[PDB]
């Protein structure tokens, strides 16, 4: 039996740490919602 | 129950004390997760049930009470923030540049950060504060680190 709990605000926040890098790759999406690397 | 705009984590207490599954977003009395994080099961909000309305699993997208309400897109050029609401953690805003995943039917943003399966659901925002998709669902890279597509429904 699931249940919700407030969490947030949703607002962008100034100053908030920056990190990732941003890839790009080939990909491909099934019937199961699953995405893959295509090579 | 609450119907408060904002961010939410979904509990479940079938398995080992309480677990967070996912997170989702409540905005115009509907609320928004990943289909992966509820399977499409009820929701409930204090005494009161939320009960799908709309879901698609290869979008890997559901909405409660309504239909979906989310319809912000990434603009392609812009850093954006992760709202991160990790499992028995405080929701904390991360600003990263998006990369892309490529497809046969076109492209997607995607953002690569590494959180607990349980932050699926996970609202990815514009300057503005809009909802531009959710985290959570991806791949594994080569060098084995995680990265999720930024996963967005269509507002009829
Ligand atoms: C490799 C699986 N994985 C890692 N971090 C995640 C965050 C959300 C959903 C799945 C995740």
């Amino acid at each position: 039996d699931m249940y919700i709990e407030r969490a947030g605000d949703i607002t962008w926040e100034k100053d908030a740490e920056v990190t990732g890098n941003s890839p790009r790759l080939d990909v491909a999406l099934d019937e199961s919602g699953d995405f893959s690397l295509v090579e | 129950g609450e119907t408060t705009d904002g961010v939410y984590r979904v509990m479940t207490r079938r398995l080992l004390g309480s677990t967070q599954v996912g997170v989702g977003v409540m905005q115009e009395g509907v609320f928004h997760t990943m289909w992966h994080v509820t399977k499409g099961a009820a929701l409930r909000s204090g005494e009161g049930r939320l009960d799908p309305y709309w879901g698609d699993v290869k979008q890997d997208l559901v909405s409660y009470c309504g239909p979906w309400k989310l319809d912000a897109a990434w603009d392609g050029l812009s850093e954006v923030q992760l709202l991160a609401v990790p499992p028995g953690e405080r929701a904390k805003n991360i600003q990263t540049l998006p990369g892309i995943f490529k497809t046969k039917d076109g492209d997607i943003g995607a953002v690569a950060l590494d959180y607990p399966a349980g932050t699926s659901g996970s609202p990815i925002l514009d300057k503005c504060g809009r909802v531009i998709g959710l985290y959570g669902n991806g791949v594994v890279i080569k060098n084995g680190s995680y990265v999720s597509a930024i996963t967005q429904g269509k507002r009829e």
